[PDB]
């Protein structure tokens, strides 16, 4: 069981040397996402009941 | 429509297909069995006729399916959920085993299993058909080793009828739920007969039990 | 001239005693049948015979008011003169139509424990409406003469809407109040007993909740009797003054009519412990 | 003692990787969306409902037409719905009644079932001659599958019980790659839009991220209490969030590496089995244990609709790649259209 | 594949019979399309899976019956009274209807037996000239609208080559058929339909016919020889 905690720190060492960004910079990309593709939503703002496949 | 009329008359035939197979399974009886893989689910197997293993036998004009999961070996708690809706479970006990060891003797590990699954929440009113196999070697082993290794607390004479009914009330303490389901035990003998009429007898109670929830009397 | 009269006595207990059975009545059998429409999810086999017993009463139990106003006109049935023979149809409908429904639920449930893996306890929704349809079919079988024959006889200035007049005949209503009883006596008791008795040699009746349901198979069998045997006995006895010692001076009938009527009092009790023993006793 | 030298070590990298992860912590989703206005209440109603099976539904998979759907129960049968007008186009018997998972090729001409018996079936609708054929079966995992996703209709990844996630060859039959790192059960999966990437959470309240290619597992992600029940991808593919067994969804950020939002109400303590977002992204259904579906709004963290029509457990949601429908079985064997 | 058929007979009775073999024949509906002797194909009759929807063409409504059977694979088909006008060369063709299904993928081998309002299709073109290695289009009309509601239009393409069964190039407006090479392609409105070959070879030598499948009294288009 010797090399089976070096396996254990060498997958490790791979997560640690990662390259991070700030939260901030993921956050406005994530939201910008959700405001560009508003519109192609048909559950967000509902379609008029012609073009519901499933009403009729 | 000339293609779409055509199309609904064959998810008619589809829906037909499945009542008549959806009837067939109403008339099963679904068994699960457990075990310690040596408690002797093999013995008892043979008696009535990797993954889940299936066995169909009869008896009386009423059809078995008894599915075994003891080659899982993974977390129970995740999917004993299915089996949730057999109509009995048949526990297998090896009474031989009290002092051998796998630590812990192997007559403790089955006594923390079935801890589980008898006060388990998904099963509430499956009656538990609990069997004790192994007692022909059993009556001899107690003469020569004391029934103290296995239970300290034990205090009583070494003969098989005193052990061997001690430990039978041993398993019936740990159903916490004295009112909600019945422990039906047994002993089974290595060559014995009319063990098959015992599961019979006990699943019977089962569905009168079950066809009175359907009036309205339990 | 067969003797129709009538007490003040009779005045004093039936109107009194009839009013309170439909009180109770409209909200035990009439809230019955809000739960099997509205809140029951799922119909079997068991609840569909379950619910005609309630129909049955219900039909029954919203007739009793023009029975009422009947013994309040000094028994004088003051509207309906052909409506007479329609009350007096569909009154005696209800009766033997809860009767059979009374028996089937007890057959259903003998066939549940005595033979729990016989095919009839897995008849589907549909195959129970066949059945129960016809059972409502031959209701009207041994009901429907009603209609045919002249009813509402004249006292002179008086009238009276009855069919159960003491008077020695051969009619084909007449004895079938005997057959409605003794018969579904043979079948419920019989099929009471062995499921009190299979339940007991199985050794099911403790460590469970079964002892409830095994004192409900025995509470049915003695509603059916105290609703239903006082009637019959005054009814027999009648008879044994219409074959001796009667047909000529009916005043000895008297007692006895008037006791039968009253006695009929009890009928109604039916109607109206059903839903305390039947469905609100289960759960 | 080298194992105390090295389990010594592990602690101290990990150590660095907390503080790492924390240094970016500049600001949070909550305190950086405060300014969106909320998207009101949803309204869903129950557009149609497929009826026909006899047991508990384990499993659902819309089709990349947004028009069929399978889905497995335990009754023993496949079912594949025309949605729009309910009909049955298929119904496949399986050899094994004890299914968990299902899926559907991206081309349509496969789908896949697996459970207890710890083999994936894959079944040929294209049927050149008759009906729907098995095509293969794919042995050689130790613990029950849970789930089955076609990356192509060659290509399936499979993640099964005995805490492994496998790659096979559906043309040869083999595992092409085994990816291991997992202690306790893996519960579910996700493939990426761009099919290069899978996360997949396990009972170990973890959830890592891979890559298909090499094989090896890149980043974990912690923060939950429970087991990992099931997991959706975000549909930009730098996101995914989570459901767990202690009534709680949670979205984790690849780029970032770290929790971002939580989406936890004091009134519901049943576990979530199933998520999904929107076409959009906007909005994230789960299913819980106490028979509803609740619609909640990924960028603010609040409730926006309920979605009860169940009365059972609801085990499986989906949400169709048109983004028009939202279908949602349970174990009362009922699918539900939404909207 | 299948086969199986009758001979000829003087104006009186006779059975054909058609022999399924391993294609699940349990679940496919069978029709009874029938080609004359030098005029184009006819449809005659149908029975679908489980004998259940059974018709009839306008002319055989009375002389004709129809029958199948599941055990040992084999169609029937009853004919009493024959006159002149039906000796042809009859074929039996297969279909199965679900959503994304294929209809009269497979044609029979054929028999010929001698003896001694609906909607109609133009399809105008007769003859082309057989210079191959260009494009050639055929083009096709019909009586009423074949656009449902649904949005699907039901138009069917077959080609016949000289000596062997029609097969099914492109089923409804522009799906291709499968084992059917890509240079074939379908363009439709509704009335006015087209079926458009890129690079003519020489195994596409042979008449093209139409076939309508909104009404089920259907007719087919007289053919268009190359
Ligand atoms: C009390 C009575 C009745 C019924 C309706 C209207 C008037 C009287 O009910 C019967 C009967 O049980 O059939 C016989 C009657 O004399």
């Amino acid at each position: 069981s010797i090399a089976q905690a070096r396996k254990l720190v060498e997958q490790l060492k791979m997560e640690a040397n990662i390259d991070r960004i700030k939260v901030s910079k993921a956050a406005a990309d994530l939201m910008a996402y959700c405001e560009a593709h508003a519109k192609e939503d048909p559950l967000l703002t509902p379609v008029p009941a012609s073009e519901n496949p499933f009403r009729e | 429509s000339a293609e779409d009329k055509a199309a609904v008359e064959r998810s008619k035939m589809i829906d037909r297909n499945l009542r008549e197979d959806g009837e067939k399974a109403a008339r099963e009886v679904k068994l699960l069995l457990l075990g310690a893989g040596e408690s002797g689910k093999s013995t008892i197997v043979k008696q009535m006729k990797t993954g889940i293993v299936e066995t169909h036998f009869t008896f009386k004009d009423l059809h078995f399916k008894m599915f075994d999961v003891g080659a899982q070996r993974s977390e129970r708690k995740k999917w004993i959920h299915c089996f949730e809706g057999v109509a009995a479970i048949i526990f297998c006990v090896a009474l031989s085993d009290y002092d051998l060891v796998l630590e812990m003797n192997r007559m403790h590990e089955s006594m923390k299993l079935f801890d589980s699954i008898c006060n388990n929440k998904w099963f509430t009113d499956t009656s538990i058909i609990l069997f004790l196999n192994k007692k022909d070697l059993f009556e001899e082993k107690i003469k020569k080793s004391p029934l103290t290794i296995c239970y300290q607390e034990y205090a009583g004479s070494n003969t098989y009828e005193e052990a061997a009914a001690y430990i039978q009330c041993q398993f019936e303490d740990l159903n916490k739920r004295k009112d909600t389901k019945e422990i039906y035990t047994h002993f089974t003998c290595s060559t014995d007969t009319k063990n098959v009429q015992f599961v019979f007898d006990a699943v019977t109670d089962v569905i009168i039990k079950n066809n009175l929830k359907d009036c309205g009397l339990f | 001239n067969c003797c129709v009269f009538r007490d003040d006595f009779i005045a004093k207990v039936l109107p009194p005693v009839l009013g309170l059975e439909f009180i109770f009545g409209l909200l035990g059998n009439g809230l019955a049948l809000w739960i099997f429409c509205f809140h029951l999810k799922s119909w079997k086999s068991s609840r569909i015979f379950l619910f005609n017993l309630a129909v049955a009463d219900f039909l029954l139990i919203i007739c009793l008011p023009f029975v009422m106003d009947y013994y309040v006109r000094r028994s004088d049935w003051k509207f309906g003169d052909i409506p007479c023979r329609l009350v007096l149809f569909m009154f005696a409908m209800n009766r033997q139509g809860s009767i059979i429904f009374l028996t089937v639920v007890a057959v259903d449930r003998y066939f549940r424990v005595v033979h729990p893996h016989h095919a009839l306890n897995k008849i589907s929704n549909w195959t129970a409406a066949i059945i129960s349809c016809l059972l409502w079919g031959i209701t009207v079988g041994l009901t429907v003469h009603l209609l045919k024959k002249k009813l509402l006889i004249q006292n002179g200035t008086a009238n009276v809407c009855i069919s159960f007049s003491i008077c020695h005949t051969f009619r084909w209503h007449e004895a079938m109040f005997l057959l409605e009883f003794f018969l579904p006596l043979g079948i419920i008791l019989f099929c009471s007993a062995r499921i009190i008795w299979s339940l007991r040699q199985r050794q099911m009746d403790r460590h469970a909740k079964i002892k409830r349901a095994i004192t409900f198979i025995m509470v049915v069998a003695i509603v059916f009797v105290i609703c239903f045997l006082p009637s019959v006995v005054v009814r027999i006895h009648i008879f044994w003054l219409l074959h001796t010692s009667g047909t000529q001076n009916c005043e000895v009938y008297r007692s006895v009519d008037l006791a039968f009527f009253i006695t009929l009092s009890f009928t109604y009790m039916n109607s109206m412990l059903d839903p305390v023993v039947y469905y609100f006793s289960s759960p | 003692s080298e194992l105390d030298q090295l389990r010594q070590e592990a602690e101290q990298l990990k150590n660095q990787i907390r503080d790492a992860r924390k240094a970016c912590a500049d600001a949070t989703l909550s305190q950086i969306t405060n300014n969106i206005d909320p998207v009101g209440r949803i309204q869903m109603r129950t557009r149609r409902t497929l009826r026909g099976h006899l047991a508990k539904i384990y499993a659902m998979h819309w089709g990349t037409d947004s028009r069929l759907l399978v889905s497995a129960s335990q009754d023993g049968k496949l079912i594949i719905w025309d949605s729009y007008t309910t009909n049955k186009v298929h119904a496949i018997p399986l050899r094994s009644s004890w299914v968990m998972t299902c899926a559907y090729a991206p081309s349509g001409n496969y789908v896949a079932c697996g459970g207890l018996d710890n083999i994936c079936s894959i079944y040929n609708l294209k049927t050149r001659e008759g009906n729907v054929r098995v095509s293969r079966e794919l042995a050689g995992h130790t613990g029950y599958l849970s789930c089955c996703r076609f990356l192509d209709d060659n290509q399936i990844v499979t993640s099964s019980g005995d805490t492994t996630c496998a790659l096979w060859d559906i043309e040869t039959g083999q595992q092409t790659t085994t990816f291991t790192g997992h202690t306790g059960d893996v519960m579910s999966l996700s493939l990426a839009p761009d099919t290069r990437l899978f996360v997949s959470g396990a009972c170990d309240a973890s959830a890592k991220l891979w890559d298909v290619r090499e094989g090896m597992c890149r980043q974990t992600f912690t923060g939950h209490e429970s087991d990992i029940n099931a997991i959706c991808f975000f549909p930009n593919g730098n996101a995914f969030a989570t459901g767990s067994d202690d009534a709680t969804c949670r979205l984790f950020d690849l780029r970032a590496d770290q929790e971002l939002m939580t989406y936890s109400h004091d009134n519901i303590i049943c576990g979530i089995t199933s998520v999904s977002f929107s076409k959009s992204g906007r909005l994230l259904l789960a299913g819980y244990d106490d028979f509803n579906c609740n619609v909640w709004d990924a960028l603010k963290a609040d409730r926006a609709g309920v979605l009860a029509g169940h009365d059972n457990r609801v085990s499986c949601l989906g949400v169709t790649d048109d983004g028009m429908a939202v279908a949602t079985g349970s174990w009362d064997s009922f699918l539900k259209i939404w909207n | 594949v299948e086969s199986g058929g009758g001979l000829v007979q003087p104006g009186g009775s006779r059975k054909l019979s058609c022999s399924a073999s391993g294609f699940a024949f349990s679940s496919f509906g069978m029709h009874w399309v029938r080609q004359a002797p030098e005029k184009g194909l006819e449809w005659v009759a149908y029975i679908s899976s489980g004998s259940g929807t059974i018709y009839y063409a306008d002319t055989v409504k009375g002389r004709f019956t129809i029958s199948r059977d599941d055990p040992k694979n084999t169609l029937f088909l009853q004919m009493t009274s024959l006159r002149s006008e039906d000796t042809a060369m009859y074929y039996c063709v297969r279909s199965i209807y679900y959503y994304g299904s294929s209809p009269f993928d497979f044609w029979g081998q054929g028999t010929t037996l001698t003896v001694s309002s609906d909607i109609v299709m133009t399809q105008a073109t007769s003859s082309v000239p057989v210079t191959p290695g260009e494009s050639v289009s055929i083009s096709c009309r019909s009586s009423k609208s074949l656009l449902h509601s649904n949005g699907n239009t039901y138009l069917y393409w077959f080609l016949q080559r000289p000596g062997q069964s029609p097969q099914l190039l492109i089923y409804r407006m522009s799906n291709l058929a499968s084992g059917v090479p890509d240079r074939f392609s379908g363009s439709g409105s509704g009335t006015a339909f087209t079926l458009t070959i890129s690079r003519l070879e020489a195994e596409d030598v042979g008449v093209y016919y139409c076939m309508q499948h909104l009404e089920y009294p259907l007719t087919f288009g007289a053919g268009t020889k190359l």
